[PDB]
């Protein structure tokens, strides 16, 4: 069994920069995991933005930015808007499967 | 521009079984992978399967016996069907491209 953790939530301002991190349970996540990150806007709308662990989706503006920091992976925004308010979603390559976090809900004031 | 758009079927009844299709767009469903994602009203994503640009097809283990994703190549459909419905079923099913991630709109499955 694998969990995936995230923050619940988090909260910024705009300019500001914001780091979102994807982790494991079982242990360092790794390219092997192919880390995913996934923006839900309201009324269901799911957008990708990372792909590969850190490849921008062809879409994703380029302010979104993928990568592994230390045991986890990590979604960060280089100067943020209010329009990035949103839940951000990551899953996980177990190998065969793919696990989703929790979901970090981002507010922007 | 790529394009994914689930096409399933309205309310569903307990006992009975759901489909749905995806008709996927803008490239070759055998250079990618589709997966068959989904969330209960209010509450998390939660993977259901997937479908090898291959052929090969593998099923979150839990929902291993219910499920079978498929896929016309001619019609670019891909297909996938749970058995056995019930209450906690109803969500919005998804499915998504490989290699992107490139999401579908969804479509909210009740079940009365
Ligand atoms: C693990 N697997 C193979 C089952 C799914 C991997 O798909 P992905 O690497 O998450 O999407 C990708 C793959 C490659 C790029 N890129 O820029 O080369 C970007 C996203």
């Amino acid at each position: 069994q694998a969990v995936v953790t995230q923050e619940s939530a988090l909260t910024t301002s705009p300019g500001e920069t914001v780091t979102l991190t994807c982790r494991s349970s079982t242990g360092a996540v790794t390219t092997s995991n192919y880390a995913n990150w996934v923006q839900e806007k309201p009324d269901h709308l799911f957008t990708g933005l990372i792909g590969g662990t850190k490849h921008r989706t062809p879409g994703a503006p380029a302010r979104f930015s993928g990568s592994l920091i230390g045991d986890k992976a990590a979604l960060t925004i280089t100067g943020a808007q209010t329009e990035d308010e949103a839940i951000y979603f990551c899953a996980l390559w177990y190998s065969n499967h793919w696990v989703f976090g929790g979901g970090t809900k981002l507010t922007v004031l | 521009q790529v394009q994914l758009k689930e096409s399933g079927p309205g309310l569903v009844a307990p006992s009975q079984s759901l489909s749905i299709t995806c008709t996927v767009s803008g490239f070759s469903l055998t250079g990618y992978g589709v997966n068959w994602v989904r969330q209960p009203p209010g509450k998390g994503l939660e993977w259901l399967g997937m479908i090898w640009g291959d052929g090969s097809t593998d099923y979150n283990s839990a929902l291993k016996s219910r499920l079978n994703i498929s896929k016309d190549k001619s019609k670019s459909q891909v297909f996938l069907r749970m058995y056995s419905l019930q209450t906690d079923d109803t969500a919005r099913y998804y499915c998504a491209r490989d290699y992107g991630p490139y999401w579908g709109q969804g479509t909210l499955v009740t079940v009365s």
